[PDB]
């Protein structure tokens, strides 16, 4: 009947070309999908010291290039961005490995943005109960070092890269905590030689 | 409830033509307009649908680069222009208004203009 | 009814529940938004968290879900599950416990003109900051920041229905007295992203009964 | 995409006789509409949603069908029933009409 | 194959072309479904003051 | 109720007779929210609704 | 095996899962019922509750 | 691709059932093998006698209904299948305080041409163990 | 494994008839008894099924007002009684015992009685 | 509800010839059985679940089919294979047999 441009585009991408979310977009054999990610902190809400748990809401923007999700712009009367739910397309399962609970993944699962390039962006909303140790010698005049370890459980270094974009996590929508002070937020990419 | 069209017109080929359809007796918004052509073989075809509240047109893929469908919300009148007329266009042209709900049927019909190329 | 059964069969024969419901693509949906409060459960002074019971009245329009009353038995209202229709994702930013999405066990209300009305209930753990410079003779201000998570200002335009939160079905507290709770629409731009996102902020202004 | 084909093309029946017209589709559908055009006039909406009569339609008629087969049925033929009947669908892009079964005496 | 009386009656009642659990049993327009309710208590397990 | 559980209680099956008299008796624990009149103590009445 | 797959295909072709399993109608089903305890987790004397596995 | 054809050829509803256990004949013991990978002792609660661990329990076995050779299918020898789609043994623990027997998230698992299926899911467990408290606070604790 | 039946009987039309089936060589419970008629054109039809452990019967909807099927757990023998015999019932009647599991077949067959009316 | 029809009615073949018989249905099914009756005596269970063989059956035969079409196939014709074959379904109430195919020398 009467359909959108976006409805015809969604009919042409997924169900026409028989799209499968279980297999990764590799054009050839042994190709590393260079996915890239950067973190933005939103609020320190708890740095609980008796249980050694910090809780933070973070925005992890992770983006890559999927060649199967491309279309011509002028055929569908002009659409450059198109948003689809996240349980229909391929995405790597990058989560924390240091948390106090058992919930690794994001329990929200919003929709994500794909462009005419094929560039897929995903920025899930998340609060995390990370588990960091407390250096409590110089109480209360003390510094605290607490880390967040993002990596995937399905794929490995032989099948995906993981490129840190900026050296420091951004401080953009940050509300000041009142109890604590963020002084620096470095970030690094750890790979072990003689251990692929 | 009435629908009025233009009269019969003679157009030499290669010349565009514009026909009109004015509706009265009901609210002219909330009903879509359909343009339906009937040939001499009694095998009538469909051209396009216009929505006079917004102008959202949807043409037939056979007749995409030939028809132009416009409205006029002040006087409640729709216009249809055909260009590059050939010998296969001497037909009867109907404008038909119908409610845009799930019957999706032509509730009311016009008298029918006659176009001879 | 037989006519309502035929209308429900005709209505959902083909309905992509994941495309945004505009006739023309360069037109935003307009979501009339209102929040109502049943009660103010507790405000934890030690943890700086705030538990509320809220009804989220959301009204939008859909071009594909409109029908004729004179052809379908005189029917003008249908109840549909929230899982089958398209529905926006209004997510409060300053949350502090658990998931962000609201569940869908409730039922929507289709009017024949396309108007869809959706009222989910929810608990919310907001994370407002408090000042205890006066105690217990203090006034406190706590904010909630609702808004669409993904869609732009050119794809969702939010509109407040009233100018304040509804306190018509407000179960009294007995510990905190509400002075005023206004609601304000903003159009803000984040440093991640190059486009403008709208949001609606409510501001409870409570006082402790000392 | 769906091409509609009626059967028969020219037919006739005496007054007081069952009249059966078939409309067939290429692929499957569920809802299909029927229009009456008399001689020298404009068509009227006659049957919608495959079985429901319109406003000014006498109760002699009955539409039924599913899948790729549909049928209009007249129990009591009358002399004021000589017309041309069209079947049309909207379930697949574009809007297609039938050939048009002509019923006369 | 072999069925019961209840299986045949169940196949006859809740039929998808005839029964739909989302439209209320109103024989006409503006008919009020009179339902009636009665609460039965079992135990006062706790009263947290 | 004190929780957010405005959801329906547990989905035990229900009895329908030959004439359509549909009866349903679900079991439910509820955490109801009532205000506590605590002027007299511990010699108090409680009206909880 | 090959015979278990054919039996599983034949076994659940047309199985209504909400009709009660009796050949006649007046016959009641007979349910043998037994309970086993793994551990007694706690008995709160204050709240008057009892948690069992 | 080659992986999308192999996935449809291996797991087909007319030839594969995730509910029958893969024995070639009757009275065949499927030798499944497992080992535990501890991550963190997050709480060893003593008054309620509950220890709370997170582990990466790995287990591998031999499914003969998931075998193919490489040369038909363009050199492919590994797959990524959702675990709830193929046959898996339901190994859990029994001495727990909650009713949480099974595993948390049911991650993907690796199957090869050989038929060796290896699955490593993450799981947290609130195990219940007894506390020898004769010595305090200089004490060994045996918790199983 | 044997099924034993009665001999052929000559009954005038309008009189009810009763035939029997007695099985040996297997455990008589846990199977089920099927009754199958066969006309002179060798086109054979099904009448009913009885379970000899409980007595639950299922008849064919063609033959509901005619046949009556009973069993007897004493001598392990089934009885079939036909009523309203006409000229179109002169046939061969077989009893066949099959297991009541998902083959749902006739594992064993009787000799067959001949009813000539 | 379902009426089976076999093809052909009467056929014949020489020893050492491929023989194909078909059983057709009104609507769809998945499992269908085959019985053999000789002259004078009682039938026997011959093929069950559309492909399997009974105990005392030689392994030359093959049954196959789906939907509304099924078939029995003899690779090597036997001297004592003159009988009558019936096809039957229990999947629809009531139990309807087949018309019967008589295979003689
Ligand atoms: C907050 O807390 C975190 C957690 O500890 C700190 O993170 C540490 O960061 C430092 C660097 O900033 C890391 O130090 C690095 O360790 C690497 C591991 O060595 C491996 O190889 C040897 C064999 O020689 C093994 O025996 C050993 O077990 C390891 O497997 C080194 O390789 C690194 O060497 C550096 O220089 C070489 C040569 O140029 C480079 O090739 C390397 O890339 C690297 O730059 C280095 O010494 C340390 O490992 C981190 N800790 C953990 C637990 O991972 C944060 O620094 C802290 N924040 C602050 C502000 O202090
Ligand atoms: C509890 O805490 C919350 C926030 O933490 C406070 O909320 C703020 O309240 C103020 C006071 O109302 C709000 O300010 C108002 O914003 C309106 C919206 O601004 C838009 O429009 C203007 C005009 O075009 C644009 O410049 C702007 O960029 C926005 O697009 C304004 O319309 C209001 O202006 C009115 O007042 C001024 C005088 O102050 C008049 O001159 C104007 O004509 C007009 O009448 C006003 O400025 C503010 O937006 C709220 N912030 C948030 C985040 O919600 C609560 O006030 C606080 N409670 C207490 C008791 O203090
Ligand atoms: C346990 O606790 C509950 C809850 O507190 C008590 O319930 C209250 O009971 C009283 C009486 O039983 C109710 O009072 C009734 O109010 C109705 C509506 O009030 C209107 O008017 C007021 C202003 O006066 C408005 O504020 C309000 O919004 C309404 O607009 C009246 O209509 C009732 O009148 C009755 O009589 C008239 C004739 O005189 C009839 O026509 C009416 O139909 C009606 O039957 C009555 O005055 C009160 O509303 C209840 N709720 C609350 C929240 O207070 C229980 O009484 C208590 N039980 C015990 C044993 O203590
Ligand atoms: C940490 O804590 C755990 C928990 O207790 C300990 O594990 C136990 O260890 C002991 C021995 O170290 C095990 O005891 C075994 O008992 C078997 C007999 O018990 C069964 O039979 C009787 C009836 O005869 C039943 O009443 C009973 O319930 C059992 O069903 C013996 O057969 C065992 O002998 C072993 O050696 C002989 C050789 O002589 C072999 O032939 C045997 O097969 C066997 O291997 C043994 O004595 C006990 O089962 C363990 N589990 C439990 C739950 O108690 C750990 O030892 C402890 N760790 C440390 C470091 O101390
Ligand atoms: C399709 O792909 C093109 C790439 O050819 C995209 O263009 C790129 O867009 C990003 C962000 O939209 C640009 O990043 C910006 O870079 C500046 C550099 O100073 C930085 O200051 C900004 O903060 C931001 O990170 C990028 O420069 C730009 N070009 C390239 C070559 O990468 C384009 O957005 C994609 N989408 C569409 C719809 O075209
Ligand atoms: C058909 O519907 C009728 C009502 O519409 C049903 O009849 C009602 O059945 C109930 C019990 O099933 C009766 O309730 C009992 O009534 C006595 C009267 O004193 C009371 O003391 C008992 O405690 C109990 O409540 C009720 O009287 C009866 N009639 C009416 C008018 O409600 C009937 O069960 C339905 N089904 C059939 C198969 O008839
Ligand atoms: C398929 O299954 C066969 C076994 O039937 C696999 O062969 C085995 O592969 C594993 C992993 O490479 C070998 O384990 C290794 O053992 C050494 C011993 O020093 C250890 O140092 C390594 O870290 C690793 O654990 C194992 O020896 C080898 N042999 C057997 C009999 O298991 C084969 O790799 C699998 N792949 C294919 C496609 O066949
Ligand atoms: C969606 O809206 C746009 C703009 O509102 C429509 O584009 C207009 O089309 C008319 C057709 O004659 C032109 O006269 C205008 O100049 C166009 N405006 C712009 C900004 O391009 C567009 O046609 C609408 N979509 C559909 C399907 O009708
Ligand atoms: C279900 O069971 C009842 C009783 O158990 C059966 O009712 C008996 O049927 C026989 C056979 O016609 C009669 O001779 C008896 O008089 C019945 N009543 C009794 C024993 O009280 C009933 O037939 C069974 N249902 C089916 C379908 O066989
Ligand atoms: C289109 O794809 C979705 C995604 O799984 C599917 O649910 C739907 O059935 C598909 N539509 C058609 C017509 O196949
Ligand atoms: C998109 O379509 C237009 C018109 O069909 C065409 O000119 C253009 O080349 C297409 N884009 C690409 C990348 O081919
Ligand atoms: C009831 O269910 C049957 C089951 O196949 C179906 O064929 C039929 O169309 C349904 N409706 C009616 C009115 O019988
Ligand atoms: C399963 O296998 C059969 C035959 O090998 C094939 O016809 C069928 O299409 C397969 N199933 C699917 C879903 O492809
Ligand atoms: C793989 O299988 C094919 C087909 O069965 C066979 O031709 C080939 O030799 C096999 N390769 C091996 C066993 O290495
Ligand atoms: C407004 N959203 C919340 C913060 C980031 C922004 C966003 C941008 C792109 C995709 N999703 C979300």
């Amino acid at each position: 009947r009467v359909a959108n441009a976006e409805e015809k585009l969604m009919d042409d991408l997924l169900n026409k070309t028989r799209y499968n979310n279980l297999i990764r977009p590799a054009t050839s054999s042994s190709q590393l999908i260079s996915i890239k990610l950067q973190l933005s902190l939103a609020q320190l809400i708890s740095v609980n010291e008796r249980e050694q748990i910090m809780t933070t809401n973070v925005w992890l923007k992770q983006e890559w290039t999927d060649y199967r999700l491309t279309w011509n712009s002028s055929r569908y009367e002009g659409v450059n961005i198109l948003r689809i739910p996240a349980k229909r397309i391929w995405l790597p399962d990058i989560v924390l490995y240091n948390n106090a609970d058992g919930t690794y993944e994001v329990s929200v699962y919003t929709n994500l943005i794909v462009r005419s390039n094929g560039s897929v962006l995903w920025l899930p909303p998340a609060i995390y109960k990370s588990a960091c140790k407390i250096e409590v010698k110089y109480f209360p005049f003390d510094q605290q070092n607490c880390t967040l370890k993002f990596r995937s459980w399905t794929y490995d270094h032989t099948e995906i890269d993981m490129v840190l974009m900026t050296p420091t996590a951004s401080m953009d929508d940050f509300t000041p905590s009142g109890e604590w002070d963020i002084v620096a937020l470095p970030g690094r990419r750890t790979v072990n030689p003689q251990d692929p | 409830v009435q629908l009025q069209q233009s009269g019969p017109e003679l157009v030499r080929p290669g010349v565009s033509v514009k026909i009109s359809c004015k509706g009265s007796g009901y609210t002219f918004t909330d009903y879509a307009l359909y343009w339906v052509r009937q040939s001499h073989a009694k095998s009538l075809e469909w051209i396009g649908v216009i929505n006079p509240y917004s102008g959202n047109t949807n043409y037939n893929q056979k007749f995409k680069g030939k028809a132009t469908m416009t409205v006029d919300k002040s006087s409640s009148t729709a216009y249809m222009e055909l260009a590059r007329l050939t010998s296969d266009d001497s037909a009867i042209y109907y404008c038909a208004s119908g409610y845009d709900g799930y019957p999706y049927t032509m509730d009311y019909w016009g008298p029918g203009a006659s176009v001879t190329v | 009814s037989e006519a309502e059964h035929r209308l429900f069969e005709r209505l959902f024969e083909d309905y992509n529940e994941i495309i945004r419901p505009v006739a023309n693509v360069s037109d935003p949906v307009i979501i009339h938004f209102e929040v109502s409060m049943s009660q103010l459960v507790k405000v934890d002074e030690v943890n700086q968290i705030m538990e509320t019971n809220l009804w989220l009245k959301q009204i939008w329009n859909d071009y594909k879900l409109k029908w004729n009353p004179s052809d379908y038995g005189g029917a003008e209202f249908m109840r549909v599950p929230a899982q089958k229709i398209w529905k926006p994702d209004i997510v409060l930013y300053n949350n502090a416990v658990g998931d962000f999405q609201v569940d869908d066990k409730t039922k929507a209300l289709l009017k024949y003109t396309g108007e869809v009305t959706w009222i989910p209930p929810a608990i919310f753990k907001s994370s407002c900051k408090i000042d205890v410079t006066y105690f217990p003779f203090d006034y406190q201000n706590c904010t909630m920041k609702f808004g669409s998570w993904s869609y732009d200002k050119a794809k969702i335009d939010l509109v407040l229905i009233g100018s304040s939160m509804n306190l018509k079905d407000y179960w009294e507290s007995g510990e905190w007295a509400i002075i005023k709770a206004p609601g304000y629409k903003h159009d803000i731009k984040y440093n991640c992203c190059e486009e403008i996102y709208p949001d609606i902020t409510y501001s409870l202004y409570i006082r402790r009964l000392p | 995409q769906i091409v509609l084909t009626q059967s028969p093309a020219i037919m006739s029946a005496s007054p007081g006789e069952k009249v059966t017209m078939t409309c067939s589709a290429s692929s499957s559908m569920t809802y299909m509409h029927w229009y009456q055009q008399k001689s020298g006039t404009s068509p009227k909406r006659w049957i919608y949603d495959t079985s429901q009569l319109a406003s000014g339609v006498p109760a002699r008629f009955r539409g039924s069908g599913s899948g790729t087969s549909f049928s209009l049925t007249i129990s009591s033929m009358e002399a004021e029933d000589a017309a041309t009947y069209y079947c049309q669908q909207w379930s697949s892009n574009p809007l297609t009409f039938g050939g048009g079964t002509k019923l006369e005496l």
